[PDB]
């Protein structure tokens, strides 16, 4: 199982700097170029820079966006891969992945990244890092539709999941939304009246951010 | 090296045929390995893209064969013999023969028939309230086109000043929609009426889908 983790990611001030680091195994690190790949909100992806494999003497490249600004490393001894950003802007604002690149100089070599991170959202702003409040969506038929209304948290993301990641089907969650400097959204699920309230239903509102979870049971009114 | 990908987006029906086009400013085609150095990648919504095509025509392990690359030089194409509700996603190209360079990307739409939404309405939650809050949301769900509008009443007259709109992506299973509406008060404002409406207008019908309750329940 080869596996790639991004961490880091978070809030950061306007002007300020940030490093990201790409946990890896399942592989010999050493063997592989390692690139770095951001995408801004609804925007495309963008190749930022690589670091070679071992044979190439690890030496590093960088898109000309980047060039003075980004800076990659490795350790390989403990096959973690970084980003070094520097002075970062708005403009800066994207989720940032970690990929597996080509190895040429031993084994299976085939122009692609195999594997990539589940990526880390990096948001530059002056604005104040706050987790949400949780509301619960409930009725005033064969089934009920629920939710979970998340409001005022700062910045993306808030992840939602219902019953722990076990109630998996029927659920609607809406993208985000900014206003007045927080953003809210609303996911919800369509279960069996015959499930609810007779059973428990729970959503559980992530915001890696501030590093908060939050749980919220579903009762009738 | 400048990459771009055409057409910026479209939406086909399922079974139909799908193409999509990507070219480079030189031309990928390395004289040396005698190869194209150009990938295709696939990115459904909240996820991270995935390898289905590199060397222009070779098909990674575990992609299916209804995804074909084709193309060299400066032209490339990828193609889907049969898309079905799995496919929706944005694609995109990437030369790798001067270091490495996305293209701009093909989202993939999905077209299919036409249905309702079906209609809920939440009253604000007694947490919310007892912090002074006043949320009033209204959800349709499961419906297609994506184009939806919703008109909220208070006591009989229409409300603007207040509301958000919000819509999923297309579903991955059957390719419809669900949107929020939400009116956002005060516990005070909220506290000042009773009837509280919204009225849902899609292409299904002319009649707007009404859904309503009274803060006296
Ligand atoms: N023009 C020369 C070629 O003669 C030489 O090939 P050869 O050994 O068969 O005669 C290539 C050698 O290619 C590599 C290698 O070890 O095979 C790989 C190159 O890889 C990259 C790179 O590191 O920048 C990355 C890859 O994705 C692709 O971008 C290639 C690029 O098309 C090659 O032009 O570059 C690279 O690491 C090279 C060294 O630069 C060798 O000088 O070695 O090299 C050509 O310059
Ligand atoms: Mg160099």
């Amino acid at each position: 199982e080869v596996m790639l983790v991004e961490s880091g990611g978070g809030l950061v001030q306007p002007g300020n700097s940030l490093r990201l680091s790409c946990a890896t195994s399942g592989f010999t690190f050493t063997d592989y170029y390692m690139s770095w790949v951001r995408q801004p909100p609804g925007k495309a992806l963008e190749w930022l820079g690589f670091i070679r494999n071992k044979a190439k003497g690890y030496t590093t490249e960088y898109s000309a966006s980047v060039k003075g600004r980004f800076t990659i490393s490795r350790d390989n001894s403990q096959s973690i891969l970084y980003l070094q950003m520097n002075t970062l802007r708005a403009e800066d604002s994207a989720t940032y992945y970690c990929a597996r690149d080509i190895s040429p100089s031993y084994g299976v070599y085939y122009e692609g990244f195999a594997y990539w991170g589940q990526g880390t959202l990096v948001t530059v702003s002056a604005a104040t890092t706050t987790a949400p409040s949780v509301y619960p969506l409930v009725p005033g038929g064969s089934s009920v539709t629920l939710g979970c209304l998340v409001k005022g948290y700062f910045p993306e993301p808030v992840t939602v999941k219902w019953n722990y990641g076990a109630l998996s089907s029927g659920v609607r969650t809406v993208s985000s939304v900014l206003q007045s400097g927080f953003y809210s959204l609303s996911s919800l699920v369509t279960v069996p009246s015959s499930t609810w309230p007779s059973q428990t239903v729970i959503c559980n509102v992530a915001h890696p951010a501030s590093k908060t979870e939050l749980i919220k049971r579903i009762e009738p009114r | 090296i400048v990459m771009t990908q055409s057409p910026s987006s479209l939406a086909v029906s399922a079974g139909e045929k799908v193409t999509m086009s990507c070219k480079s400013s030189q031309s990928l085609l390395n004289s040396r390995t005698r190869k194209n150095y150009l990938a295709w990648y696939q990115q459904k919504p909240g996820q991270s893209p995935k390898l289905l095509i590199y060397w222009a025509s070779t098909r990674e392990s575990g992609v299916p064969d209804r995804f074909t690359g084709s193309g060299s030089g400066t032209d490339f194409t990828l193609t889907i013999s049969s898309v079905q509700a799995e496919d929706l996603a944005v694609y995109y190209c990437k030369q790798s023969n001067n270091l490495r360079t996305f293209g701009g990307g093909t989202k993939l739409e999905i077209k299919r028939a036409d249905a309702a939404p079906t209609v809920s309405i939440f009253p604000p939650s007694s947490e919310q309230l007892t912090s002074g809050g006043a949320s009033v949301v209204c959800f349709l769900n499961n419906f297609y086109p994506k184009d939806i509008n919703v008109k909220w009443k208070i006591d009989g007259s229409e409300r603007q000043n207040g509301v958000l709109n919000s819509w999923t992506d297309q579903d991955s299973k059957d390719s419809t929609y669900s949107m929020s509406s939400t009116l956002t008060l005060t516990k005070d404002e909220y506290e000042r009426h009773n009837s509280y409406t919204c009225e849902a207008t899609h292409k299904t019908s002319t009649s707007p889908i009404v859904k309503s309750f009274n803060r006296n329940e």
